[PDB]
RNA sequence: GGUGGUGCAUGGUUGUCGUCAGCUCGUGUCGUGAGAUGUUGGGUUAAGUCCCGCAACGAGCGCAACCCUUGAUCUUAGUUG
RNA sequence: CGAAGGCGACUCUCUGGUCUGUAACUGACGCUGAGGAGCGAAAGCGUGGGGAGCGAACAGGAUUAGAUACCCUGGUAGUCCACGCCGUAAACGAUGAGUGCUAAGUGUUAGGGGGUUUCCGCCCCUUAGUGCUGCAGCUAACGCAUUAAGCACUCCGCCUG
RNA sequence: UUGGGCGUAAAGGGCUCGCAGGCGGUUUCUUAAGUCUGAUGUGAAAGCCCCCGGCUCAACCGGGGAGGGUCAUUGGAAACU
RNA sequence: AGGAAGAC
């Protein structure tokens, strides 16, 4: 399901990075920006772009980022459970927390789960450290996630029998 | 081991000369002369960024036109500069001078100018890219066909020194009836010496 | 009509089974037209169709069945929908800026080629400028009056135009399309099970649903 | 004032591969990524020159043309021919 | 075909397994397996044979700067049989054994059952191998994919720059 | 174990027969060894933690609770091993 | 299936 535009996003760069490729006359050299871009209310994304030029990456990476996008379940500002995002070769621990602990991440996770707008997740990263595989890692985890209620009415039931 | 200078290739075929007259057995003279008075123009009216001067003689008096593209910090009161000017020059050469201003207007895609504004963000130690980039979007919002830009030498980094390209449009530099305006600027900084050639496809010749 | 009983509706026994596992032994050694399901799945197609007609852009059909492109370009000009008769180029809804500018050039040739100065030169703009819009008007195809984005889309056969419903995955375009046997109807409730190669029944789905949109628009 | 050292502190010029035909970008697809595609394939050319399929559609510097000279003729212009 | 190494002329004696069908039996007798025992290509060793061809070692002829090598001409041990030994290979599917679920297409080997036949073949189920493509899924990619490197359970072996 | 792997990165024994060992198809009664749950006695006092008081909170000093048990006797439950 | 040819 795409999302619109008619949000207000606050595009926090994570990394960039230089990238070189090699031809006859030597090597030609481009930057790869990733950032993360993403409003408080529960929508994140992530963006990628490679440019001969720093704020054209930028740009360029905001704009898919802008392109691609996903929405977390925020109730009461803190994940529902405890979920493992698994993809290649990150394995980033996500678990709730009680309200007053704060966001316990590693660098791109907290810059996701920051921007996402979460206040207590504890979580560990088991896998490498390559941002763009923790990255993608913690948006599947955060994508796996599901509602209390929507676990409520695929299974028949109300959320006060789930709970108790 | 470069492109040859493109003014210098297009003079005499599409490009009219900016010195219109024949000296016989006096030609070296002349020339010795009259590049004196440009370099006297030059260094007394850089602050008034002349794109070009032309001139030709009289029969013994001697006609300077003198491009600036601006009336406003150059001329005074009116007569100030005129004065200023030809009684300076008439000590000088010891010939009748007369003298002529001329305007350009769209004033963005002169190269002279160009390479000026270039230099001068450069003695003004902003930095070469913003210059670029600016200048790029001063020449497109003016409205032109084509622009390549070049500076060279030591751009802040000591140990290296290397030129930067920005271009935008089409600039054919092998098409004949293309009217290419060239400059090239000499900026003088702290870092050391940087050269800038600023070269613009303005329109068309049939 | 809907009669059916025109189509066999595939090609021999190397295909690619999707209903295969709950099916008895039946006398007959292959299956018969499930009428009533064929008669629910074209009205839930009718009914979605008067849904489009409802917000007013009918369809835009694409296909490269060149025993079925002149007479569905025919079936487009005649009944008003839009239409890919030759070749597809790639990425038309995620270039499309570039195809709107392009197609803003094909306006600006298409009037200068009538208003402007004509004859500057005599045959070399002439076998350039004619040359250059046969070209792009036999490639280009019926998608010059947009003016918008596309809102729904029909495919003559998945498998020959398999990029197109990836591009309308990308940017979450309703999809429509006739399926052979071979294909994945696995992703699309909204499925037509027929031959995708008989003239015949393809002429009589698209008249129906043409004239079903021409009954739909007033 | 240094035709004194530093071209590996520099601009400004030049040769070279090489008149070789190639070198890239925008938008978009594919890829976790470096990257790829376009720019490959077929037929011809001196050429990435032209055209037909093709997740590519286009654009830019190049190639070719426009420039000069030598190759026939009409009009005008005949001296210092 | 064999557990692996491996096994291709034909005949005989002795002998080990494997597969299909049945439902006549016993009624959980099953899986895995540290140490242990047994096999185990080639080369090698001991004793006695045999030695056609090939052929380490070794010698002559070239080539090269040298050429203890490739190339040519010979040629001992070996390769073959019987009795023992050593116990290693890139001993390879570089994939431990067992059991069960998870889309299909197409060959081949050995069967069983049905539709006008005890005629040729034609189709559909059906195992037990043996291939080749190819989903979901897994992988870091290559790739694997009912002969898993998928989803599980048991037991063993092994790794920690 | 919680919390890794073994085609190509370090890592499948050359393969088999099997002792001890480690696991075990379905049903029905039976015991309570494993399992779970009460009662009692114990796991000293200082220590960590929970709640109050004092030296100008304080460092510390006190007063009352929680356990660091595959702990011993005994009662109860029979799904699973 | 169509020559031996070293080092930086």
């Amino acid at each position: 399901r795409i999302d619109p535009s008619k949000l207000e996003l606050e595009e926090r760069l994570v990394t960039v990075n230089r990238v070189a490729k090699v031809v006859k006359g030597g090597r030609r050299f481009r930057f790869a920006a990733l950032v993360v871009v993403g409003d408080k209310n529960g929508h994140v994304g992530f963006g990628t772009g490679k440019a001969q030029e720093v704020p054209e990456a930028i740009r360029k990476a905001v704009e898919d980022a802008k392109k691609n996008l996903i929405e977390v379940p925020m109730v009461g500002t803190t994940i529902p459970h405890e979920i493992i995002g698994r993809f290649g070769a990150g394995n980033i621990l996500l678990k709730p927390a009680s309200e007053g602990t704060g966001v316990i991440a590693g660098g791109p996770v907290r810059a996701v789960l920051e921007l996402a707008g979460v206040a207590d997740i504890l979580s560990k990263s088991l896998g490498s450290n390559t941002p763009i595989n923790m990255i993608r890692a913690t948006l599947q985890g955060l994508s796996e996630l599901k509602r209390a209620e929507d676990v409520a009415k695929l299974r028949g039931k109300s959320v006060e029998e789930l709970l108790g | 081991g470069q492109k040859v200078n493109p003014v210098g290739l297009r003079i005499g075929v599409i490009r009219d000369w900016e010195s219109k007259w024949y000296a016989g057995k006096d030609y070296a003279d002349f020339l010795h002369e009259d590049l004196k008075i440009r370099e006297y123009i030059s260094k007394r009216l850089s602050d008034a960024s002349v794109s070009k001067v032309e001139i030709e003689r009289a029969a013994n008096r001697v006609n300077i036109t003198i491009h600036t593209a601006k009336p406003g910090m150059v001329i005074g009161k009116g007569g100030s500069e005129v004065e200023a000017l030809r009684k300076a020059l008439n000590s000088l050469t010891g010939k009748r001078v007369h003298i002529n201003i001329l305007e350009i207007k769209r004033a963005d895609l002169d190269a002279q100018l160009v390479a000026d504004n270039i230099a001068r963000q450069l003695e003004n130690r902003v930095s070469f890219r913003r210059a670029q980039k600016q200048q790029i979007q001063r020449t497109m919002r003016a409205g032109a066909q084509g622009v390549k830009t070049m500076v060279s030498g030591r751009l802040g980094g000591a140990d290296i020194a290397r030129s930067e390209y920005y271009s935008e449009g089409t600039v054919p530099l092998h098409t004949l009836r293309a009217d290419i305006d060239y400059a090239t600027s000499e900026a003088d900084t702290t870092y050391g010496k940087l050269g800038v050639k600023v070269w613009i496809y303005r329109g068309e010749v049939l | 009509l809907l009669e059916a009983g025109v189509h066999f509706g595939h090609q021999t026994r190397r295909w690619n089974p999707k209903m295969k596992r709950y099916i008895f032994t039946e006398r007959n050694g292959i299956y018969i037209i499930d009428l009533q399901k064929t008669v629910k799945k074209v009205e839930e197609a009718y009914n979605f169709t008067k849904n489009l007609a409802a917000e007013g852009g009918k369809i835009l059909f694409v296909g490269t069945k060149k025993q079925a492109q002149d007479s569905v370009k025919e079936e487009a000009q005649r009944s008003g929908m839009y239409y890919v008769n030759q070749r597809w180029l790639g990425g038309t809804l995620t270039n499309f800026e570039t195809i709107q500018k392009r197609i803003k050039r094909l306006k600006d040739i298409e009037k200068m080629q009538e208003n402007g100065t004509f004859d500057v030169l005599p045959k070399k703009e002439v076998v350039q400028l004619k040359k250059e819009l046969e070209r792009l008007e036999k490639f280009l195809g019926g998608i010059k009056d947009m003016k918008d984005l596309p809102d729904a889309l029909f495919i003559i056969d998945p498998r020959k135009e398999r990029i197109a419903v990836a591009e309308a995955r990308k940017l979450n375009i309703p999809i429509i399309g006739i399926v052979d046997t071979n294909c994945d109807p696995d992703e699309i409730d909204v499925v037509i099970p027929a031959n995708d190669d008989a003239i015949r029944a393809v002429k009589l789905l698209t008249s129906k649903m043409a004239d079903a949109i021409l009954e739909a628009k007033q």
